[PDB]
């Protein structure tokens, strides 16, 4: 239902190179020590608001959390977006989709109209980050293994772009889909980023090893107005 | 007068020009969007999106009849040497009275009902009659007149309801304080200018960060390995030497900053190769001299500069033949306060006469040269000390010093007025 | 704490015992010497800014006249305190000082430096690890790791220029200093120095203060060891990690604030378009590009301008503490103060200079009576019908 | 050279003050009589507040500058108030703040914007090696000098 | 009069800063309010600045 994320979420907000320097910025974080939602498809699959962004991770075992559909309205009226995968490449359609209630795996559901464009490219952590100013849409990722009993690491992570999509739709919602080898056709960690203001740490070969951020307590604001790790 | 100088730069220098581009595809569809008959109209403007283009904006502003155009972030002459990183067009037909609203912060039914162009606009405006094909009374041509609220930049909103102001619910149904907001132009060739058509389209840009994609036409060059120039990557300009890095970049990372927002190192755009930049002045000169009334002999000093490298930090090469006398020579003496040429190095030790740093001093002495030398600090003395040895003294004299010390200073008195608008009645 | 004097009308308290003392006084006297090239600063190697600054007219003339004259003074501090002698005078081999040991102050020659031990803890306990432009500029002795590494070029303009006495010609006048007292006294201060046994020299000095001075015959030994442990009190405090040189520590700290402000109010843009001088001309022709480019000439010179007045205020506090310093080495050094907590806390007997980085450290030796006790007194004493009064 | 300096400072201060007044600083000249016979006071108010603005910055650079230098000759003239009463109104034991040596006397003369002290010292010379003792027993007892 | 004067330096400063505030330094008036509801931003930006 609930659980606390510690340090979790840090991403790259540009592509400059920087060594040896402590640089403050202000982007769409996800702020420390929140409560995500850790999700689990027994019994499921809920649908989700996209408020400014989702932070995504998950655990995986055999490949079961394949891609996500951001949708809006989904009565095929607005367009949506749907990013999925199948081992061969990566492949994105913003068609407007044949949106049935539960999507599923033939174990091959890819529809045709009125696409606009097309792009085509507990074990391991494979975190994500989703964010859609209207114009673009990235998305973020970094790979590392985890060998702990059922929570998020400690250590910091700083999460590389992988695309970006110029897209320009309103996306209100959004949808996972996992692994399913049953053929229907019947009638995870989730958490939501905020503006905050962050102090980052850069030190040689360009890696931010740890960050700042400022309204956590009052101690985050004195390290932040002093520009510095220590008090 | 005898002393030691900083002295600003004077030297002169010449520089070359540098360009560097990516390798963009094909020539960029502005064929269509100036050409097309089949215009919208403002209510419903449409949205092109432009990349991987070779744009030449050169023969638009030039080989055109256009009757105003109005670039606003940048200059036109400037357009054909950056790149983009995303173009949009916009398209529409309006009367010419109220193409002063194509323009950021304006006021008016166009501008605050139909398209609003924010305040940081960074792009061009160009606009040209029609009085054949966007008239006859030619009725294809709609614009809001009603809205409960103004809109916000870069939107755009069809709704065809109808727009109600008094007391009465219009729902589907017109009435009493009740109109339908889109009611159409009335475009004649029996009027004179002023309600006239007029073809407007609105490029709006981006040259903060991206990898580009839209580029201008224009053509590589060389890359010519620590020389001054005024270099020229994917749009960013500058000036300076070009040194080989060997900096550990990411895979996404395009170029790098120190503390203060410059640009240090830079990507090469073709052959994906990082090279360093660094500046050319050498403003650290200091001249040692006598007096002019005692020779014209000097010794110059370049500000942490290790002895081989002091051709090539002051670019002696481009130099007066009377400044490359002291970029080397016989007289060569390294400090820990720089390089020193011209002064040549003794081994003895006397009182400071002109200080160079760090224990250096330079003086004039015996034909009459320029020496340099450690300073000494006084003279080498022991005492004659024993657990049971004295010195008294047997006589004495009389000391007469003096000491001078200053007391005031001159008052002055500044009248204001005078001094800032001096005896005018406009300041 | 609360206290009362046990105040009567003929009650007198006088000391039986006695303590040596010796404690430690810190005083700045010198600064980091700095320079800005003016021109690389605020339109740095654009030469359309260059043609544009020069309707401000003497403007960065004025502003390198003041900070070279800052410069200059930072030279003069330092040879006001510590070249008060010129005679450089040698401590004899046999150290038969009458059982006093000045081994921890005076200079050791395994070392490299001609430093003591107690200036070699100094050294350590001020450091420039957290000052941002000072410590970087410092690190342009990579030693060989760029071949082509000018880091006045680096810096947008701002340099560092070293002091005129290095170190060790500091370390040499100290030396000096220390051997001149204990070999001579108050001698060598007045004229050339005339020899004096160590002892004799402490039974003068014990007259200064008001005691006679077949007390320290009587009581040598006893003052020796005292002196002796209260210099091993003050290097184990200065070997913990209880750091006491903050009043060092703070100059540096102003300076290296001062100079990270300037560096970061180069990425503001004061109204411009942009803060990168090297946008607004690819993107701008001539006469539209003056528009912006004289607003960033405009505070860019404000920034300059705060930064030199304010290191006009700062050095002037800096010349007040450096003429302290002198005048306590001329009269807590050179000879014996009356002057009461002017040279310590105590009656004043001697007292030492040593070198620590941009200052100097006093350590002056004080006389504080102890174990006092409780007697009946008298003005006078009346004998044949006369009134007797005591000499001294 | 201290007196000299002092003279020299004032009167460069004041030449670069009035050599101030011939940069335009972005206007189209420095003069203020030729913007207002060119111009009509719509269009020459604009470059007359950059003149304006100039020359408030001039002027107040120098105002700065010489409340700086005032406070220095202030502290200045009181250690020369402090060595009037205690070089030549007494006779100081404060060792070399009254000459080098042991001092005996001063006498003050009058400079321009300044005083010069004539101080008068003892200097020891000729000195000689002897023997010495701490004290001198006679009948089991020490002896001890009074001076 | 020496205590005196410390706290009549001090109070004229004070006073000064308060007292500019009434200035416009060229603008159209010195007061924010005033500036908004008689222009429109592209040009009442440069009024505040
Ligand atoms: C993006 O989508 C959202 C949700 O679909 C839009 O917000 C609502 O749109 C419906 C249209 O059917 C309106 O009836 C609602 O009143 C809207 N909600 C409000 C105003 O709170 C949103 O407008 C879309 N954005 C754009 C730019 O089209
Ligand atoms: C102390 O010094 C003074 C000089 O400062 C000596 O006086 C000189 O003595 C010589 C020897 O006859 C004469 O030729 C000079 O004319 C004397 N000078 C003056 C100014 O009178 C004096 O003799 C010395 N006294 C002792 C005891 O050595
Ligand atoms: C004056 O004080 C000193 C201490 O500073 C006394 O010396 C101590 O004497 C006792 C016994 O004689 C020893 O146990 C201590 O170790 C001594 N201390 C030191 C530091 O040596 C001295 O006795 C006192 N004098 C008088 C007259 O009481
Ligand atoms: C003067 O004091 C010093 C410092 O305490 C003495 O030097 C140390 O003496 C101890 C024991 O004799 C040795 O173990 C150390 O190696 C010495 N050197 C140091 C700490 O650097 C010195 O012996 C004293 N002098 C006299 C004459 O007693
Ligand atoms: C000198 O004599 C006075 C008078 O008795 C002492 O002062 C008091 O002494 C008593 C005990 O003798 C204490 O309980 C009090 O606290 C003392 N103070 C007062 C204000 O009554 C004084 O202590 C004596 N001096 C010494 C060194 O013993
Ligand atoms: C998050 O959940 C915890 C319970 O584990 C609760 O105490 C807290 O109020 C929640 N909200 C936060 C941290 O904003
Ligand atoms: C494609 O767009 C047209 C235009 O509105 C629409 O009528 C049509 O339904 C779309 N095709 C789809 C959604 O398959
Ligand atoms: C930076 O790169 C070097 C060279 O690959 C590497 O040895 C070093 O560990 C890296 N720094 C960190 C913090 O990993
Ligand atoms: C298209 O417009 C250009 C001017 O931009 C003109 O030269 C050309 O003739 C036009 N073509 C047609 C078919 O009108
Ligand atoms: C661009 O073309 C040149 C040929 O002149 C080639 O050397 C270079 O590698 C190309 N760059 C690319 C394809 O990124
Ligand atoms: C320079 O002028 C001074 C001033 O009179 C004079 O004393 C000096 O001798 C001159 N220098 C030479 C080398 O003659
Ligand atoms: C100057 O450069 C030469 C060549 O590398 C080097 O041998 C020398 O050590 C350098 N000077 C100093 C002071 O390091
Ligand atoms: C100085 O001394 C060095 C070594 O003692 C010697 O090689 C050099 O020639 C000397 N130069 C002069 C000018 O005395
Ligand atoms: C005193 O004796 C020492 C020891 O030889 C000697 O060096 C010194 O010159 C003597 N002083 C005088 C004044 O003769």
């Amino acid at each position: 239902a609930y659980t606390n994320s510690f340090t979790r979420g840090v991403y790259y907000p540009d592509k400059v190179f920087r060594s040896s320097v402590l640089h403050s910025t202000q982007d769409l974080f996800l702020p420390f020590f929140s409560n995500v939602t850790w999700f689990h498809a027994i019994h499921d699959n809920p649908v989700l608001p996209f408020n400014d962004g989702v932070y995504f991770a998950s655990t995986e075992k055999s490949n079961i959390i394949r891609g996500w559909i951001f949708g809006t309205t989904l009565d095929s009226k607005t367009q949506s977006l749907l990013i999925v995968n199948n081992a061969t490449n990566v492949v994105i359609k913003v068609c407007e989709f044949q949106f049935c209630n539960d999507p599923f795996l033939g174990v091959v559901y890819s529809s045709a109209n009125n696409c606009t464009f097309e792009y085509v490219s507990f074990k391991n952590l494979r975190e994500f980050v989703f964010k859609n100013i209207d114009g673009y849409f990235k998305i973020y990722s970094k790979h590392t293994p985890i060998n702990l009993v059922r929570d998020l690491p400690q250590g910091f992570s700083a999460l590389e772009p992988l695309v970006d999509l110029p897209i320009g739709i309103n996306i209100t919602r959004f949808q996972t889909l996992l692994a399913l080898h049953r053929s229907y056709l019947t009638p995870y960690y989730v958490g939501y980023l905020q503006p905050r203001t962050f102090l980052l740490k850069y030190n040689e070969n360009g890696t931010i090893t740890d960050a700042v951020d400022c309204a956590l307590d009052p101690l985050s604001e004195t390290k932040c107005t002093l520009k510095s790790f220590t008090v | 007068e005898k002393g030691i100088y900083q002295t600003s730069n004077f030297r002169v220098q010449p520089t070359e020009s540098i360009v560097r581009f990516p390798n963009i595809t094909n020539l960029c569809p502005f064929g269509e969007v100036f050409n097309a008959t089949r215009f919208a109209s403002v209510y419903a403007w449409n949205r092109k999106r432009i990349s991987n283009c070779v744009a030449d904006y050169s023969v638009l502003y030039n080989s055109a009849s256009f009757s105003t155009f109005k670039c606003y972030g940048v200059s036109p002459t400037k357009l054909n040497d950056l790149c983009f990183t995303n173009v949009y067009a916009d398209s529409f037909v309006i009367r010419g009275d109220e193409v002063r609203q194509i323009a950021p912060g304006q006021t008016g039914k166009i501008a605050d009902y139909n398209y609003k162009l924010p305040d940081d606009f960074t792009g061009c405006v160009i606009a040209w009659n029609s009085n054949n094909l966007d008239s006859k009374g030619n009725y294809n041509y709609l614009y809001r007149l009603f809205r409960k609220s103004n809109l916000k930049p870069f939107e755009r909103d069809i709704s065809t309801e109808i727009y109600q102001a008094g007391s009465t619910p219009c729902n589907g149904v017109e009435g009493f304080n009740c109109y339908f907001p889109l009611q159409s132009y009335g475009f004649q060739p029996t009027n004179g200018v002023g309600y006239q058509p007029y073809r407007v389209v609105v490029l709006s840009f981006e040259l903060l960060h991206a990898p580009a994609t839209v580029c201008g036409p224009k053509k590589s060059t060389n890359l010519v390995k620590n020389k001054c120039v005024n270099f020229n990557f994917n749009g960013l300009t500058g000036t300076g030497v070009l040194t080989e890095s060997n900096k550990k970049f990411l895979p996404f990372q395009q170029f790098g900053r120190d503390i203060a927002d410059t640009t240090d190192a830079v990507r090469d755009p073709q052959t994906l190769e990082i090279l360093d930049i660094t500046p050319c002045s050498f403003g650290g000169v200091s001249v040692i001299t006598p007096g002019t009334n005692t020779s014209n002999q000097v010794a110059v000093l370049y500000q942490d500069v290790n002895c081989t490298e002091v051709p090539v930090a002051i670019h002696a090469d481009q130099l007066t033949p009377t400044w490359r006398v002291y970029s080397t020579g016989s007289n060569v003496f390294q400090t820990r306060a720089g390089c020193l040429i011209g002064a040549e190095h003794v081994n003895n030790s006397y009182e400071c006469d002109i200080p160079i740093g760090a224990g250096i001093c330079a003086s004039y002495q015996t034909s009459q040269s320029i020496i340099a030398y450690t300073m000494s600090l006084g003279a080498e003395n022991s005492v004659a000390y024993s657990n049971n040895s004295i010195a008294i003294p047997t006589n004495f004299t009389i000391s007469v010093t003096t000491e001078i010390l200053p007391v005031s200073m001159t008052k002055t008195s500044v009248d204001c007025t005078m001094y800032i608008c001096g005896d005018s009645t406009e300041c | 704490a609360e206290n009362s004097v046990a105040y009567s009308n003929n009650s007198i308290a006088i000391p039986t015992n006695f303590t040596i003392s010796v404690t430690t006084e810190i005083l700045p006297v010198s600064m980091t010497k700095t320079s800005v090239d003016c021109t690389m600063y605020i339109c740095g190697d654009s030469t359309e800014c260059s043609n544009l600054l020069l309707q401000y007219g003497s403007f960065c003339t004025q502003l390198n006249r003041a900070l070279t004259g800052i410069a200059v003074e930072q030279d003069k501090n330092t040879q006001e305190v510590f070249a008060q002698v010129k005679q450089i005078y040698k401590t004899p081999p046999i150290k038969d000082f009458g059982g006093f040991n000045f081994s921890q102050i005076l200079p050791d020659p395994s070392k490299p430096s001609k430093r003591s031990f107690i200036e070699d803890l100094l050294f350590n306990k001020v450091t420039l690890a957290d000052a941002g432009f000072i410590k970087q500029y410092g690190d342009c002795l990579g030693d060989i790791a760029a071949r082509d590494l000018i880091c006045a070029q680096k810096f947008n303009g701002l340099t560092v220029l070293p002091p005129l006495l290095t170190d060790e010609m500091i370390a040499q006048y100290t030396s000096a200093l220390l051997a001149g007292t204990i070999t001579s006294g108050w001698t060598f201060g007045a004229g050339a120095a005339l020899q004096i046994p160590f002892a004799m020299q402490m039974a003068y000095r014990f007259n200064g203060i008001g005691v006679t001075q077949n007390v320290l015959y009587e009581n040598q030994k006893l003052i020796a060891n005292q002196f002796n442990s209260a210099i091993g009190k003050i290097q184990d405090s200065l070997s913990s990690t209880a750091s006491a040189l903050g009043k060092l520590q703070d100059v540096v700290n102003q300076n290296a604030q001062a100079l990270n402000t300037l560096v970061k109010q180069l990425s503001s843009n004061f109204g411009a378009i942009s803060s990168v001088l090297n946008d607004i001309l690819s993107r701008l022709d001539p006469p539209e590009a003056e528009v912006q480019i004289d607003r960033l000439i405009t505070g860019r010179l404000q920034s300059l301008q705060t930064y030199v007045t304010q290191q006009l205020i700062r050095a002037a506090e800096i010349r007040a503490s450096a003429n302290l310093a002198a005048t306590k080495m001329s009269e807590c050094v050179l000879g014996q103060s009356k002057r009461v907590d002017f040279c310590g806390k105590g009656y004043h007997l001697m007292s030492f200079p040593q070198s620590a980085p941009h200052g100097v450290v006093f350590l002056h030796v004080t006389y504080v009576p102890a174990q006092e006790k409780n007697f009946t007194t008298a003005p006078a004493i009346c004998h044949d019908g006369k009134a007797h009064f005591p000499r001294e």
